[PDB]
């Protein structure tokens, strides 16, 4: 249920929160075989269903917030070596195929984030 | 109007059984707790930009 509060805590726009997820997703990934980390830690970053990652689930939810949360995943991301395929990620359904995170920055009309 | 007249007439003698079958509109959740039946009208505009920031569903496709 750790996957559950970081997409609801990531729309709403709660800062506080989200940190201290993310630093107990630190350590339930330090306890393990260490054989498919990075694979590990983008299966729970990542809806399964549809592809969907909590940073395009930021970006889809523009808050009073939303340029302090961005920040912090993706410092978050470059501390594990993942930032190439964290931030290229792809939806995999047939409707919405293709579309990026650049794609819903620039649709939402965020000129800093971009 | 003068057509609009002889609809609602046409619809007022039909079993309600049959007043089932045809049926505008689809039931919706539009808030907590609250269920309407709603009609959908689709539309583009391309003067006034915006952010958007209300809406029930985050996916825009049919769904």
């Amino acid at each position: 249920r750790l996957k559950k509060r970081i997409f609801a805590a990531v729309s709403e726009g709660c800062v506080e929160e989200l940190r201290e997820l993310l630093q107990d997703l630190q350590d339930l990934c330090r306890r393990r075989r260490g054989l498919d980390v990075p694979d590990f830690l983008m299966h729970k970053l990542t809806a399964s269903d549809t592809g969907k990652t909590c940073l395009m689930k930021a970006l889809l939810n523009i808050n009073p917030n939303t340029k302090e949360i961005v920040r912090i995943l993706l410092a978050f991301a470059e501390e594990n070596d993942i930032l190439d395929r964290f931030i290229n990620a792809e939806y995999t359904e047939e409707a919405y195929e293709g579309q990026t995170a650049l794609n819903i920055a620039i649709e939402r009309r965020q000129g800093d984030i971009t | 109007l003068q057509r609009a007249r002889t609809i609602l007439e046409f619809e007022k003698m039909l079993p309600e059984w049959l007043r089932s079958r045809f049926r505008m509109g689809e039931l919706c959740k539009v808030a907590d707790e609250d269920f309407r039946l709603c009609l959908r009208i689709n539309e583009v505009k391309w003067t006034e930009w915006k952010t958007h920031v209300s809406f029930l569903n985050e996916d825009p496709g049919p769904i």
